[PDB]
């Protein structure tokens, strides 16, 4: 996995890979790492597929609820206090590691969220086998108050570094753009990555498998 | 605080309970439902009170529930006590299949909810559940059945039996029309009719205001259906030719 | 949880709800037991007759274990309770002593638990009594009767419900050696006892046998009947 | 390793209007074959079948708690469970067990049963999910399986074909598995009718 | 510690008086009004606001619970925003296991389902509100009423609170089959002006609207559009 | 209605007072302490010659060096007696000896005023127990005879009654006793007094007896043993 | 150690058992019987840890004889393995987990024989014979050798004998006597011991 | 009346029936009299038997070497809490290796036995007490009471008739502080005979004493043993 989040200059960008892998082998090319936790913030996952799915989705309906009854927009500060009590709670049992963005009543913000249940406010942030890869594509380039279109570059750059340098990212680059007039949720962003051609037809015709027994159900 | 507990499990001077027959009046108001068994099925019966016009029909039934693949249930009384009652008959249900896996034979159930009903006689200071049930199912012990239960938290098996609205009656026209061991499903639906003719006297019938559901099996598989109302004003309309040749 | 204590004293010692439940028994059927030489009959009246009914579903008579077995006078559901308290129990007997449970023991342990429910609270006591028989290891026939204090006797013969007073001045009368030499006599002494207070008789008796290791055997109306009539023929003489 | 104790394969296949879902027959525990006709696909609805492989006693336990969960919901709602529904019920149930889960990973082959629209998932032994369109492998021989199915797969097969392919995908990835196949049963759900048919395979 | 014991129970005629009461509080609380059209389903409910000092935007009787799903009731507000607040708690709940949206008639009863509760449960009365619940799912409008029996039905049109059986009476002559929102808005509004008292403007009454694109609160703005023409 | 822990004006528990009332719609029992050991007494009280005698127990053996007379209600005896076998038991088990008279009768004494409705576990004693009992036995201080009562008061007794006709049996009792007293003398006595006290005819079906004596363990008198002593009463 | 065996042919399950209780390097007892009668056409044969093994059984037997008191009829034979099953399955990750090996045999009026293999993960098989213990490994090649579903309960002993002279000849362990029972439509039969 | 059944109900008046009734049971327990010199506590009680082929009650009991009880009132209260009493003493042992100070004993009795006086569905301990102890602070002699409520006494009477004995002991207490043993213990049950109807007289029987003090732990006299005592009441 690779993720990433930036702060541009009247927003943030969020960006991840598609790979998930089970050991060394390739489970799903196509995985949807950018979750939603409400229509103005979003939240990339890496560590343990279940646990990155079932954290966002609890803090997400957390989140409604909370919503409902203010009547208001929900604040990221919010989302970020609500994740990290409940990592800090299970004693880095919980294999989540976030990169959360939104945009709230106070403006666009950005954080890390650690396992462990640790955060960090950043205008850059990485996480995944592929951060390191990532993050020196923003350390290069990174400026502050980005336009939307240079943020969205350095973002899919990023992610391409994870893609082509680590192991256990690929497939895919998916971004979200969000800022106080927009939701753009871009799945995918690019296909850097593509299924060679098949050579050779192995279309078997009927009778080609030998068959024991059959059965027809007819059903209504 | 003991000035304000009504006290609702303790006998009464006569060892009665007082609680259990009060119950039992609330029951005898609500809406009239007959049970018949049958040499290949088991039927159910009910008058509706969801009758208004501007009502909306979203459900397939009004008070006939869907307990597990081969039993059903329709209830008189009070109508969120019923919907607590049928949620739990299906966890029974749903527990006994879990456990041996095969399904819950019919006594079964019906004994299982019976002491949960009976334990709300007997400890706990709340008010029991104002409801009476008639059960139809099928199982590979016993075939075809019909059980009755009431808030005592006592049940019965029954060829036939009638709760609700105008029992007593009901009771008298089975009791006389009933031929056992010789019943089939058509001339159990036609006694159902008969009998719902003459208990629903406020007043003239009509397949609105009556709802039917079937038991039967077909090719080793139970199969519960509610009658559309094309069959209910098919059924009435026989009813009523019938009537016509009562005299010459 | 509710604690409110439902069976107190009243002044002159009485515990009302227990005296209430025994009212609750006095409304019941009629049962009766007669303890034999070498066989235990249990017989219980009607309850209403009634053609529709599954006759199956309503008995009064059920079996404990397999050399144990109770009928019951008063609130049916209350005895559900008792009985499946009671059978879970004989389950433990076996496992724990690898013996069937004496008649004794299992009817100890009913009425024990029919006394807690007399002093426990948040409880009402049971509206039943019992009367409970069978065969203990050595052979020996018992019939044992409890009642909704926990008290708990052995009888040779007894009645509970409604008429029992009469039914137990008739048995007094008729239980003799003679009247239990044999077994088709003991099962028409208490066939003769119902047919007292029996109703429309009979019909609505339900009747049942225990011999010495041969499990519970209900009689059907077509062996039941074969009985009246060999009774009430003998009393025209 | 856990999962490979019993040994065992499972796959789910996508065609046009039409879903495919086969498993190998072997219960067996270590080297040793105990039966040929183990069941590791079961009927949640009449067209969405569940397939699991992975610790025989917890592809049995999972199957009935989610029979039970099942049962109850359909007679609660008015109606049968959409495909992807039935996925989340299974996630969940798995997850709850996150911190001593049940040792099977199942995979979900189905229609919409209002829709008839063609449906594959698997999730992990923790409950994530995965939907694909095209195919999806879970057992001892997951490599071997996936293989098979990136070389013979392709888009809008009809029930012949994917029959075939299917098959062929099965009996060649488990012949190289030490504890999985003697014997392979395929099922193939159609708008109008299921077709099962056990395979002449190896038994060694 | 809470009393254990039940403080409604079975009169000797058979009825759960505590029940009946808390009908009557339903019957002295404000009009609601529920309408199912042929596209969608309104709901709208009078304001018992005295004052011009209300701050009438500061809290609604027409709430959401959902995105597709919203409510209003007549009766006691306390006990309903407590409903409110437990049908928004079961709906996610049932997101979280099924990820798709609660249908309209399994959130109805669930709700139910809590009404009942305090009917039966130790030391405590039933609510003294009846819930009438819109929705929108599998392609089509519901519109429910939940009663403080734990009772509920499925209505075409319905009203309650104070003058309901006029109210109903009203909408039986004169709802149809084929009827579009923005008529069923109308009317829903011409049913709460049967019984307003008072001159009616947008800060005194509130509506709701159910459709397929979800469902939400008119503005004060739309509702003084449709005011126009009353 | 009031509370079950309700002090009436003049200081008692109406409970217990109750309770009380309850031993006196008990059958007699009687019990005496001379050096030679003690004896207990009772009338059976049979309702039907169909009722199996040996079917009624109102004196136990609580452990081989004490008995245990009871009247009232006699169900609710049943958990009193069970926790004095444990507890003797219990005491055997620890320290390797024999449990007391006294001792055995405090720890029972001790359950008495357990009743009550907001203290305690979810289905806690609703009601005290309508039981008296006398406690009879040998230990190293010799033979003794304990009484005990609702109240959870017990105390030491030469002689004494418990039941409907106590009132009656204590006087004849008074008048009888001597501390010089044999066993064989004590017996008769006690006969002789429920022969006076009982509505039936006594006879050796209707009674039970039972000694414990520095020789000897609890013994319960044998039908033919009754018979016996019954010749010259 | 501890051997049980299987063998259903078309209208009776015939099983056997070792009749040895070992401790350390002796038998402690020769006429061990590892059967228990849950009911009428039914027996649980049981191997595994001392104590789980009684205690599990019996538990089982006790609850299969409840419902039959409870009920007025018997638990079929697939009834009782799946209650077994559940039983042991929920054990399984509990603070009580019970380490045992089990076949259940049985009789159904309307099904016929059944002969059910359990494991002590609680993995329930439906087999036409099985075996438990090492005994199985010099066994069931033998019965997948001379097996066939029409079996005639003669031949079955047959059969059953050379499973047990192969253990004689091959096993390092001295099993020199086995319980032999059968089942039908008439219930639980003895039959001779098989010893040598 | 509507006030009398509750111990959580105030009276309009601000009193609690409850605990005025439970104060009625220990004014019927039978009379025991406390009183100190410089160096000794003494208990004196008068034991009731039922009958005249009784016992007679135990009144005074062992709390710890250092203190002891005598009793009026429901006996199984005065059991329930002599135990509890006797479990302070042993955990004060037990962590301090010292004795428990007799104060302090006493305000853990007034604070346990008010709980219940506080709480619906519980009532007042029907007991009263005197306590007879000795610490650093020399001797005492505490009462306490069903409402919770205790005293530190020179001397003190409960019981039937215990009116005469107080009379008797503020007639005499100027005289206490300076007695010996024996003319203290005399002074005790002059006190408790002054609580008797003039036929009867203090016996063998019907005499129960206790005394601690400097040089003697807990020590209770019965039967026999009292004879020493009630000789030379010259
Ligand atoms: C990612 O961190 C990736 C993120 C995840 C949200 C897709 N993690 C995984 O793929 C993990 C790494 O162990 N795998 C799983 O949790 C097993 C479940 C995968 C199978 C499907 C049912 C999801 C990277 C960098 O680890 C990916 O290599
Ligand atoms: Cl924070
Ligand atoms: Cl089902
Ligand atoms: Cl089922
Ligand atoms: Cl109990
Ligand atoms: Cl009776
Ligand atoms: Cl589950
Ligand atoms: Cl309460
Ligand atoms: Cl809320
Ligand atoms: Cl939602
Ligand atoms: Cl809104
Ligand atoms: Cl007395
Ligand atoms: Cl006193
Ligand atoms: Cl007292
Ligand atoms: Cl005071
Ligand atoms: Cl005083
Ligand atoms: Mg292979
Ligand atoms: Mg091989
Ligand atoms: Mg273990």
């Amino acid at each position: 996995t690779t993720i990433a989040g930036v702060v541009y200059k009247d927003g943030i960008v969020l960006g991840a890979d598609t790979r998930a892998t089970e050991g060394m082998v390739v489970a799903d090319k196509n995985c949807s790492k950018i979750h939603f936790i409400s229509p103005n913030i979003y939240c990339c996952g890496a560590g343990t597929a279940a646990d990155t799915d079932m954290t966002t989705q609890l803090i997400s309906s957390n989140l409604e609820l909370h919503s409902l009854s203010t009547g208001r927009l929900p604040r990221v500060v919010t989302a970020n206090r609500m994740l990290k009590q409940m990592l800090f709670r299970y004693q880095g049992y919980i294999g989540a590691a976030l990169v959360l963005g939104g945009v709230d009543v106070t403006g666009p913000h950005l954080y890390s969220i650690y396992p462990h249940g640790s955060t960090d406010k950043l205008p850059y942030v990485t996480m995944g086998s592929g951060s390191l890869a990532a993050m020196a594509v923003f350390e290069d380039k990174f400026r502050p108050d980005m336009e939307e279109e240079e943020a969205k570059n350095l973002v899919s750059e990023a992610i391409a570094a994870g893609i082509f340098n680590d192991l256990g990212s690929g497939s895919n680059i998916d971004l979200c753009v969000i800022s106080k007039n927009k939701l753009d949720f871009l799945r995918p962003y690019t296909v850097p990555n593509k299924k060679g051609t098949r050579l050779g037809r192995y279309r078997c015709e009927k009778g080609t498998t030998a068959v024991l027994t059959e059965k027809i159900t007819p059903l209504e | 605080s003991r000035r304000y507990d009504s006290r609702t499990t303790i006998f009464s001077p006569e060892g009665r309970l007082y609680q259990v027959e009060y119950a039992m009046e609330a029951i005898g108001h609500a809406g009239t439902c007959l049970g018949i068994l049958a040499n290949d099925g088991v039927l159910l019966a009910a008058e509706r009170r969801n009758i208004h016009k501007l009502l909306d029909e979203v459900f397939f039934s009004e008070k006939i529930y869907k307990l597990n693949e081969d039993m059903a249930c329709s209830v008189a009384g009070i109508t969120s006590d019923a919907n607590v009652l049928t949620n739990e008959l299906r966890l029974i249900a749903q527990r006994y299949l879990l456990q041996y896996q095969e399904p819950i034979p019919c006594e079964q159930l019906v004994t299982a909810l019976c002491d949960i009903k009976q334990a709300y006689t007997q400890f706990g200071g709340k008010r029991p559940f104002g409801v009476s049930l008639l059960y139809i199912g099928w199982d590979k012990h016993y075939g075809f059945q019909l059980y009755q239960s009431d808030p005592s938290g006592n049940y019965g098996g029954w060829k036939a039996t009638c709760i609700g609205n105008n029992s007593a009656a009901a009771v008298s026209m089975l009791k006389q029309d009933y031929k056992e061991g010789e019943m089939t499903l058509k001339s159990a639906l036609a006694l159902a009719i008969k009998v719902l003719n003459k208990t629903m006297d406020v007043s003239k019938l009509s397949a609105e205001k009556v709802e039917i559901a079937t038991l039967t099996r077909e090719n080793g598989k139970t199969v519960i259906r509610v009658l559309k109302q094309k069959e209910v004003e098919q059924l009435i309309k026989k009813h009523e030719e019938e009537e016509a040749k009562a005299e010459r | 949880s509710y604690d409110r204590a439902i069976t107190v004293f009243s002044p002159d010692g009485h515990l009302f709800q227990v005296e209430y439940a025994q009212e609750a028994v006095k409304k019941g059927s009629t049962a009766v037991g007669v303890r034999g030489r070498d066989i235990v009959v249990l017989g219980v009246e009607k309850k209403s007759v009634a053609k529709l009914q599954d006759e199956r579903t309503v008995r009064k008579i059920c079996a404990l274990d397999d050399n144990v077995c109770m009928a019951f006078a008063g609130l049916t559901a209350d005895a559900r309770i008792v009985i499946n308290r009671a059978r879970v129990e004989c389950q433990s007997h076996r496992l724990t002593v690898e013996d069937p449970v004496t008649v004794e023991y299992i009817t100890r342990y009913i009425a024990s638990l029919k006394q807690r429910y007399t002093q426990s609270n948040g409880r009402r006591p049971f509206g039943i009594s019992a009367l409970i028989v069978g065969f203990d290891f050595d052979g020996t026939p018992r019939l044992y009767q409890t009642d909704p204090s926990g008290t708990y006797h052995a009888w040779k013969a007894n009645a509970i419900g409604r008429g029992a007073k009469s039914v137990r001045e008739f048995l007094e009368k008729n239980y003799t050696d003679e009247a239990i030499e044999t077994d088709d006599l003991t099962i028409k002494l208490v066939i003769k006892a119902l047919l007292e207070v029996v109703q429309s008789g009979g019909k609505n008796i339900e009747l049942a046998v225990m011999r010495r290791d041969q499990s519970l055997k209900i009689l059907n109306p077509e062996e039941i009947e074969k009985y009246v009539a060999e009774i009430e023929k003998e009393k025209e003489e | 390793s856990i999962m490979s104790y019993n040994g065992g394969a499972v796959m789910a296949m996508k065609g046009k209007n039409c879903v495919a879902i086969a498993a190998d027959r072997r219960f067996g525990i270590q080297a040793q074959m105990v039966t040929t006709d183990f069941q590791k696909i079961f009927p949640m609805g009449d067209r969405l079948y569940i397939g699991l492989a992975g610790l025989a006693t917890d592809v049995q336990t999972v199957a009935q708690r989610l029979k039970f969960r099942l049962n109850l919901y359909e007679l609660k709602e008015g109606r049968q469970i959409k495909p992807y529904t039935l996925m989340s019920m299974v996630a969940n149930l798995l997850y709850e067990k996150r911190f001593g889960p049940y040792y099977t990973e199942p995979v979900i082959a189905g229609l919409d049963p209002k829709t008839f629209k063609p449906f594959i998932c698997s999730l992990d032994l923790i409950g994530c999910p995965m939907v694909t369109d095209d195919f999806v492998v879970s057992g001892t021989c997951a490599e071997q399986m996936y293989g098979m199915c990136e070389s013979l797969w392709e888009p809008n097969m009809d029930p012949d074909h994917l029959f075939e392919t299917i098959s062929q995908a099965m009996l060649n990835a488990v012949d190289r598995d030490a504890v999985s196949g003697m014997g392979v049963i395929v099922h193939i759900i159609e708008k109008d009718k299921i077709t099962t048919r056990t395979l002449k395979a190896r038994m060694d | 510690r809470g009393y254990s014991f039940s403080l409604t129970t079975f009169s000797p005629s058979g009825k759960l008086v505590q029940i009946e009461y808390a009908l009557a509080a339903v019957a002295g609380g404000a009009p609601s009004v529920g309408i199912k059209a042929a596209n969608g389903v309104v709901l709208a409910t009078e304001k018992k606001q005295k004052s011009i000092l209300y701050d009438e935007r500061s809290v609604h009787k027409v709430e959401p619970i959902t995105k597709h799903i919203g409510l209003v009731y007549s009766g006691m507000g306390p006990d309903y925003r407590v409903l409110v607040h437990r049908a928004r708690k079961l709906a996610q709940q049932y997101y979280l296991v099924y990820q798709e949206p609660i249908p309209t008639a399994q959130l109805v009863q669930r709700v139910a389902s809590v009404m009942q509760e305090y009917t039966q449960s130790g030391g405590v009365r039933p609510f003294g509100v009846s819930l009438l619940i819109c929705g929108w799912n599998e392609g089509r409008p519901y519109l429910f009423q939940s009663d403080p029996s734990g009772a509920y039905f499925a209505w075409k049109a319905t009203a309650m609170g104070k003058n309901y059986v006029n109210g109903k009476t009203f909408l039986e002559k004169r709802y149809n089959e084929d009827l579009e929102l923005e008529d069923a808005i109308h009317t829903a509004i011409l049913t709460l002006k049967e019984s307003f008292e008072g001159q009616m403007t947008e800060d005194n009454i509130e509506v709701g609207i159910c459709n397929e694109a979800g469902f939400r609160r008119l503005t004060p703005t739309e509702v003084k559009d449709y005011l126009a023409a009353i | 209605d009031r509370g079950v822990n309700t002090f009436s004006p003049e200081g008692r528990l109406f409970q217990v007072e109750y309770a009380i009332e309850a031993i006196k719609l008990g059958s007699t029992a009687i019990g005496i302490q001379t050096s030679e050991g003690v004896c207990l007494a009772v009338e059976k009280r049979i309702t039907s010659p169909l009722m199996e005698p040996s079917s009624i127990e109102k004196i136990v053996e609580i452990d081989a060096h004490i008995g245990c007379a009871m009247s009232g209600l006699i169900a609710d005896a049943k958990t009193l007696i069970d926790k004095a076998r444990v507890e003797t038991q219990n005491h055997w088990f620890t320290y390797n000896e024999t449990m007391t008279v006294e001792s055995v009768t405090q720890a029972v004494s001790n359950l008495a005023l357990q009743f009550g409705e907001e203290d305690a576990d979810p289905g806690a004693m609703s009601r005290p127990f309508g039981v008296a009992l006398l406690f009879g036995g040998v230990d190293e201080k010799g033979p003794q005879l304990f009484h005990m009562d609702p109240s959870g008061t017990f105390v030491q007794c030469d002689a004494r009654a418990i039941g409907s006709a106590s009132e009656g049996a204590q006087s004849s009792l008074q008048e009888v006793y001597h501390k010089s007293m044999t066993l064989k003398e004590a017996i008769k006595s006690s006969l002789i007094i429920l022969k006076q006290v009982m509505e039936e005819k006594l006879n050796a079906t209707n009674i039970e007896l039972a000694t414990v004596q520095p020789g000897q363990n609890f013994h319960m008198f044998t039908k033919e043993e009754l018979e016996e002593v019954i010749k010259d009463i | 150690m501890e051997y049980l065996i299987g063998i259903q042919g078309p209208d009776y399950v015939l099983v056997a058992s070792d009749r040895v209780a070992a401790s350390n390097i002796v038998q402690m007892k020769d006429d061990h019987d590892k059967m228990f009668k849950m009911s009428e056409k039914i027996l649980l044969l049981c191997v595994g840890e001392a104590g789980d093994t009684v205690q599990f059984a019996e538990y089982i037997q006790k609850n299969v004889q409840l419902y039959k008191m409870r009920n007025g009829y018997e638990l079929s034979p697939t009834a009782a393995a799946n209650f077994t099953r559940r039983n042991l399955a929920d054990c399984l990750r509990s603070r009580t987990p019970y380490h045992v090996n089990l076949l259940l045999a049985g009789y159904d009026e309307h099904e016929g024989p059944a002969l059910y293999y359990m494991d002590y993960l609680a993995a329930l098989a439906k087999a036409p014979f099985a075996a438990h213990g090492y005994g199985a490994f010099l066994t069931l090649s033998i019965l997948d050798r001379y097996y066939t579903p029409t079996i005639s309960r003669e031949r079955a002993v047959e059969l059953l004998r050379k499973c047990l002279e192969e253990l004689q000849k091959r096993f390092i362990l001295n099993l020199p006597t086995f319980s032999v029972r059968i089942i039908d439509k008439n219930g639980i039969h003895d039959l001779d011991n098989i010893s040598f | 009346n509507q006030y009398d059944n509750d111990v959580t109900v105030w009276s309009p008046q601000g009193r609690i029936h409850q605990i005025e009734y439970a104060m009625e049971a220990v004014k019927q327990g039978s009379a025991t009299v406390g009183l100190k010199s410089k160096t000794h506590a003494v208990l004196v009680a008068l034991k009731r038997a039922q009958s005249e082929l009784a016992a007679h009650q135990k009144k005074i009991l062992h709390v710890d070497n250092h203190i002891g009880i005598s009793i009026a009132g429901l006996t199984a209260d005065a059991r329930l809490l002599c135990n509890f009493m006797r479990q302070e003493c042993l955990d004060s042992r037990f962590v301090f290796d010292r004795p428990l100070p007799v104060s302090r004993l006493v305000s853990l009795i007034g604070s346990k036995t008010q709980i219940p006086t506080q709480r619906y569905g519980r009532r007042p301990y029907g007991v009263g007490l005197l306590i007879a102890g000795y610490d650093d602070m020399g001797p005492h002699i505490f009462q306490t009471c069903p409402s919770a409520n205790y005293f530190d006494c020179r001397a003190m009477s409960i019981g039937a008739r215990s009116q005469s004995a107080r009379t008797y002991l503020e007639r005499h207490m100027s005289e206490f502080m300076e007695c010996n043993l024996n003319e203290l213990v005399k002074h005790g049950l002059r006190a408790l005979r002054e609580t008797l109807p003039a036929e009867q007289d203090l016996t063998t029987k019907n005499v129960s004493i206790g005394i601690v003090g400097k040089d003697l732990e807990f020590t209770i006299y019965d039967d026999d043993d009292v004879s020493p005592f009630l000789e030379g009441l010259e």
